[PDB]
């Protein structure tokens, strides 16, 4: 068997991360001092949850994870909230001083002073693991501590254990979820960095996730905790192949040849379905193929695009719950006979379908629902440019004023690094557009 | 569960299908079955389900031909692990005065929607469960006649959402309940909730442990609502997003800073936690709004000579607490209401 | 816990850093002697930022003086609250400069820059998080300018990685009658245009006009020019004094008000307007204290916002009101079809909420507004330079202890340019 371990970087990643974590114990039914009593084979062994929780000689499950921040309050509210004995407290790594959204800082000042305790932290906690898949970070790019210090630490993982997959789960932002306004700047330069240190990348769109939490699960104004919870489903969706044993996509190595058919192109896109509201518990009823004719919409991708201009590149399908082939099929051959799509004829890639028995399951109190079954789309498609034409565009809005880029510069890198990352934004728009025809 | 198609320019190749076939072949290791419009007119031989598959934790008979009510005993019965139970869109026909007991006492929630159950049925029906968690019976056209007795006394859910019958005179039957923690009444065409038991600045008996009330797309158009729900003792979250009082628009704020006024413990409203930073910003606007009238209605910052009248203590009775936490407005606070020439 | 290491060099900085100081001990709730009486738990929620934890929970200032001669040092030793600083934070010297950079900056400077930085580490080793340096001084005078542009400089080169603010001080003719003032005005912005990040500019034409008309004094003193300076300083750390939902840190707030390294100059403003002894006047509304704040009579430097272009805006509120009437207000005021419009606000500004004003006022306004306007103060020294450098007019005295004419080509040329990019600028379109 292989485990795999996630450090989660900057407010959002730990915010995710603990979010996900709290939905794996509330699922795998692990309290939240680390008591399974499911759990027979004490002290350890091999099982289907294995790949994410260590035991010990108490039978504490101890997640596979390291939350680190270069501030002391984000990471006081984990010491001291309700899953205090679930993680370790050297997992937890805290700094005095942060990046003030800068990249330069974290990947210069503030980070050369961390990156070694973070890299001395991930090697004692793989020497437990007789065998690593990779490594899931989760960042964003509106901060200087997701952005900078996620791509110093990539550069080590990529020196230090190459031969080990580097999925990540960045954090598109918004204009109106905007914390500053050198927040592009920040994107461009660590997009740039780990173009050659990460196989897949997953973005959400932080309006796409506001406009989703504000009509389907009817929120006045939706809070970080809101998106913290829906990113929580969709990892947890995403990951169920991983912790149940699932028969498509078991390892962290078959994302990069089921969803990467380019190396260069490395940016799929994520849907998932339904939405119901805490409050129409038992409302409406949807098929599996209700469900999954609801991946196939705009509003309800995790970016917003026109997926019905471009073609698609790959395709995987994963079914959660109560679902039959023959319901699979059904909504195969509906999909396949009512909307129009496009493909690559010349992708080493197609469509791909799983489905894992387990049902599903929502935070208690929340503002969603328990359904009976859930559906995961993620396909990659040229569609997605469109994202980045936007990004770019503000960068050139930043660009020929040259406002707010002496901060960066008086702080360790140069000037060229603009010029590169704008050159490697070029050549992936190039490419996307080669590959759209 | 015992029991190609070419998209764009590539096949679909399936995977790990036969495992989940192999899976559900399994009659008695099934967690839970959805049976949707599977036709299920009735429960068939005696026994058969009980050696079958008698470990089954959730039911969904939704969208069948399930004529009497005796059918769906019947199968329920066979479930000694029956924890979830759901047959909407079913046109049952429910016994007269008859009570079934001893076969749901491990029903730990329960759904009727569409299935035409009234009050004086539903009583009896859910005898059966006494120990029930939580009960929906929204889209029904069911008609409180009188107050439950000694049934319904766990039950933590109220749905009667999609009820035209529902008035306050109906619900005060509901409010005895001494477990009840959420009564969802959306759709209902409710106006106005009064609780003349009680007082102003006093704590009705109704409503012991109700802790949500949802009442989104109703006819809330009166300020009274929120008003009297400051009586609810443990009203602890609200819900109101589409009513005659609360808009979509840009300019609602200005209301919901009046809502949070109205309730002093609404830790949360709309599904979105509140600060002390939210509480200050609302009760600020409260005053700064209410403190022009308070002057007119015979106020006056001496504590000796404040004599306020009735009608203005019941459009704002929660305006004293106010003026105490953060003093009472001043005459240069009053005066922001006209222009330059 | 972001601490910040305050200075103050030269007679007038010395006097203005302890009226601060005194302003700002009446707010927080820290007696002269030493010790806390204040009854608000915000007051203590960020204390640490300009106090330091002794024993006995006795709060000692993070103030460092510095001059060249005693006079001074001795005034504020035994004023009000000469206690709370400690003894060995006087760093000083006996003949002075004498009115001259040369030898305030590259003699006696120099000399006593050795035990100056010795208490500067002293300082900076005694704090859990450093986040930057503040020095208030003046650009009329030989020690205090010379030695605070070197003590910058010794600063930026022994921690690159620290945020650096100068309260300078502009001369003017209706103040002083001292011939050389211009020659260190432009040796000082010479050297902090090449080595500061904010430069809150405060004229002193300007609070003599004010003290003069608005006040209504027949016979202004520097009392009635220092109690407004440090109102004005009050007001600008308003946000990182006490609480608030906007953002209230230096390195992130000069980011957003640095948008351009060689344009980091601003001018402070703060409305109401009042003297010494007379403060408590009335109350004024949000809509009044906005347009007052805003107004060129409130502001701290001799140009007019009106008259450039407005870069950035900061503004600070401190009373008893909510932000949504400050947001209110300013979107209504850009709003061009609406009965609030004005011409003198940008589509921008950085609004703040407090809930503790200063004393003797119920409410109050600070703004900071990195407008180009002020590159006519820059104009209005410069023309004194070619009345002056020309003719080599007491040039012997510099040339004397070291300087060279090469040294007063750069800055002239420095300030030239500076001018010729700040004029540049104010003419590119507002998209
Ligand atoms: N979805 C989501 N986005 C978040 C969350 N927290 C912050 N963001 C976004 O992330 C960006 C801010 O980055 P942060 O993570 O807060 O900052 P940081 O990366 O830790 O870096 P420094 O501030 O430089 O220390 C903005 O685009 C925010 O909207 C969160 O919980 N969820
Ligand atoms: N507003 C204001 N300006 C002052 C004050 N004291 C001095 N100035 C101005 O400061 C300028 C230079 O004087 P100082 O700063 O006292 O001199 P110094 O900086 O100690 O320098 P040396 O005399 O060479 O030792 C002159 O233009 C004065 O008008 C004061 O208290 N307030
Ligand atoms: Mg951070
Ligand atoms: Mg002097």
């Amino acid at each position: 068997m292989r485990e795999c371990i996630s450090i989660h970087v900057g407010q959002a990643g730990v915010q995710i991360g603990n979010a996900c974590w709290e939905l794996y114990c509330l699922e795998h039914g692990i309290q939240p001092d680390g008591q399974m009593p499911s759990d027979k084979t004490i002290g350890g062994g091999d099982d289907s949850f294995n790949t994410f929780f260590s035991e010990t000689g108490a039978g504490k499950h101890v997640p596979r994870a390291v939350f680190v921040d270069l501030e002391p309050t984000v990471i006081d509210e984990v010491r001291t909230g309700t899953y205090r004995q679930l993680f370790h407290p050297e997992q937890l790594i805290t700094g005095k001083e942060d990046a003030a959204n800068n990249y330069a800082r974290g990947h210069y000042t503030i980070g050369k002073e961390i990156i070694d305790l973070v890299l001395d932290r991930i090697r004692k906690l793989a020497d437990q693991c007789t065998g690593l898949q990779g490594f899931l970070v989760f960042h964003s790019f509106g901060g200087g501590t997701g952005s900078g210090f996620t791509s110093l630490l990539m550069e080590r993982l990529s020196v230090d254990y190459g031969k080990k997959s580097k999925l990540e789960f960045s954090i598109y932002p918004a204009p109106q979820v905007s914390t500053a306004v050198v927040e592009p700047y920040n994107s461009i330069l660590t997009t740039h960095t780990t173009l050659e240190h990460s196989d897949c990348a997953f973005m959400v769109d932080n309006e796409a996730i506001y406009d989703i939490c504000r009509r389907n699960l009817d929120i006045e104004r939706p809070t970080y905790t809101n998106l913290n919870r829906l990113i929580s489903q969709i990892v947890s969706s995403i990951t169920a192949s991983l912790r149940f044993d699932g028969a498509l996509n078991v390892d962290l190595t078959e994302f990069q040849t089921n969803l990467v058919p380019y190396p260069r192109i490395h940016f799929p896109l994520a849907t998932y379905a339904p939405v119901i509201s805490a409050e129409k518990a038992y409302h409406e009823q949807l098929s599996v193929a209700e469900i999954t004719n609801a991946c196939f919409e705009p509003a309800n991708q995790m970016v917003k695009c026109d997926p019905r201009h471009g073609k698609y590149m790959a395709c995987c399908l994963l079914y959660r719950g109560d679902v039959v082939p023959k319901d699979v099929n059904a909504a195969i051959a509906t999909i396949k006979t009512k909307r129009s799509i496009q493909f690559v004829d010349w992708c080493p890639t197609g469509f791909k379908v799983g489905i894992n028995y387990q049902p599903p399951t929502v935070v208690p109190g929340g503002d969603l629902a328990k359904v009976q079954r859930a559906v995961c789309m993620l396909s990659n498609t040229t569609a997605i440019a469109e994202a980045w034409a936007r990004l770019d565009h503000k960068f050139d809005l930043m660009y020929a004023k040259r406002a707010f880029v002496h901060w960066y510069v008086g702080e360790g890198m140069e000037e060229g690094e603009f010029s590169e990352a704008r050159e490697d934004m070029a050549a992936l728009e190039k490419d996307y557009e080669e590959v759209g025809v | 569960y015992v029991l190609i198609v070419t998209i764009g320019n590539k096949p679909v190749e399936t995977i790990g299908f036969d495992s989940i076939m192999k899976q559900q072949s399994q009659l008695s290791k099934l967690q839970e079955v959805s049976l949707r419009n599977c036709a299920v007119s009735c429960a068939g031989e005696k026994g058969g389900v009980a050696e079958a598959c008698p470990n089954i934790r959730k039911v969904d008979l939704s969208k069948n031909l399930l004529s009497s009510w005796d059918e769906v005993i019947h199968i329920a019965d066979q479930l000694r692990h029956l924890e979830v139970l759901n047959v909407s869109e079913n046109k049952l026909k429910f016994p007269s005065g008859s009570v079934l007991t001893g076969t749901l006492s491990v029903l730990k929630v329960l759904v009727l929607n569409q299935t035409g159950i009234t009050w004086a049925e539903v009583l009896r029906c859910v005898a059966g469960c006494p120990g029930l968690e939580e009960l929906y019976l929204e889209s029904n056209n069911i008609f409180i006649s009188e107050r439950p007795t000694d049934v319904l006394q766990t039950v933590k859910l109220l749905d009667l959402s999609s009820n035209q019958l529902i008035d306050e005179n109906q619900l005060y039957l509901i409010a005895h309940l001494p477990r009840l923690e959420q009564l969802i009444l959306s759709d209902t065409g409710i106006s106005s909730l009064h609780f003349p038991d009680a007082g102003i600045g006093c704590k009705t008996s109704m409503f012991p442990s109700l802790k949500y009330l949802v009442v989104n797309d109703n006819q809330i158009s009166q300020w009274s609502f929120f008003n009297e729900l400051e009586k609810l003792p443990s009203l602890r979250a609200l819900s109101c997003l589409r009513n005659p009082l609360t808009k979509e628009d840009k300019e609602a704020e200005t209301a919901r800073l009046l809502i949070i006024a109205s309730i002093g413990q609404l830790k949360t409203l709309n599904k979105c936690e509140i600060l002390p930073e939210e509480r200050r910003r609302a009760e600020l606007d409260y005053r700064k709004a209410f403190g022009n009238e308070w002057k007119q209605a015979g106020g006056h910052k001496d504590p000796e000579k404040n004599r306020l009248s009735e009608e203005f203590l019941t459009a704002h009775p929660r305006y004293q607490f106010l003026c105490l936490k953060y003093g009472a407005p001043e005459d240069w606070e009053l005066k922001t209401q006209q222009p330059l020439m | 816990m972001r601490e910040i290491v305050h200075i103050q060099a030269g007679q007038c900085g010395n006097q203005i850093g302890a009226k601060f100081w005194e302003v700002i001990s009446d707010e927080h709730g820290i007696d002269p002697t030493g010790t806390y009486h204040g009854d608000s738990d915000l007051q203590l929620d960020r204390i640490s930022v300009y106090y330091n934890e002794a024993t006995g929970g006795k709060y000692v200032p993070r103030a460092i003086l510095v001059d060249l001669e005693p006079g001074t040092m001795d005034s504020v030793r035994s004023g009000p609250f000469g206690q709370i600083f400690r003894p060995d934070n006087f760093v000083f010297g006996q003949s002075g400069a004498g009115n001259n950079w040369a030898k305030g900056h590259y003699t006696e400077g120099a000399e006593l820059v050795d035990s100056v930085l010795d208490v500067v580490r002293k300082e900076a080793e005694s704090c859990d998080c450093l986040q930057g340096f503040q020095l208030t001084h003046s650009l009329g005078g030989g020690t205090g300018s010379g030695m605070g542009t070197l003590l910058i400089s010794k600063i930026r080169e022994e921690y690159p990685d620290r945020i650096m603010n100068t309260f300078s001080v502009v001369p003017s003719p209706k103040v002083s009658d001292t011939v050389v003032e211009p020659y260190n005005a432009t040796l000082s912005v010479h050297q902090l245009v090449e080595n500061t990040d904010e430069t809150y500019c405060i004229d002193n034409e300007a609070l003599y006009d004010i003290c003069f008309r608005t006040l209504k004094l027949t016979t202004p003193t520097y009392g009635d020019l220092n109690h407004l300076v440090s109102a004005t300083m009050s007001g600008v750390t308003t946000c990182l004094r006490f609480p608030g939902q906007l953002n209230a840190d230096l390195r992130k707030l000069a980011v957003n008000m640095v948008p351009f390294p060689r344009l980091h100059f601003f001018m402070p403003g703060f409305a109401p307007l009042t003297s010494r002894g007379s403060q408590q006047y009335r109350a004024l509304t949000v809509p009044e204290l906005t347009q007052q704040v805003f107004d060129a009579k409130n502001m701290m430097a001799a140009c007019d916002p009106r008259h450039g272009r407005y870069l950035t805006v900061a503004a600070v509120f401190r009373g008893r009101m909510s932000m949504k009437e400050v947001d209110e207000q300013m979107l209504n005021v850009q709003n061009k079809n609406s009965s609030y419009f004005v011409e003198w606000i940008p589509n921008n500004v950085k609004t703040a909420v407090c809930d503790i004003p200063p004393r003797g006022l119920k409410m109050a306004v600070t703004f900071i507004g990195n407008s180009t306007a002020i590159q006519e103060l820059f104009k209005r020294i410069s023309e004194q330079f070619t009345a002056m450098f020309r003719r080599k007019a007491f040039l012997h005295w510099y040339t004397g202890e070291g300087m060279d004419e090469m040294e007063f080509t750069e800055a002239e040329s420095n300030m030239n340019d500076l001018v010729s990019e700040y004029q540049q600028y104010q003419d590119a379109t507002a998209e």
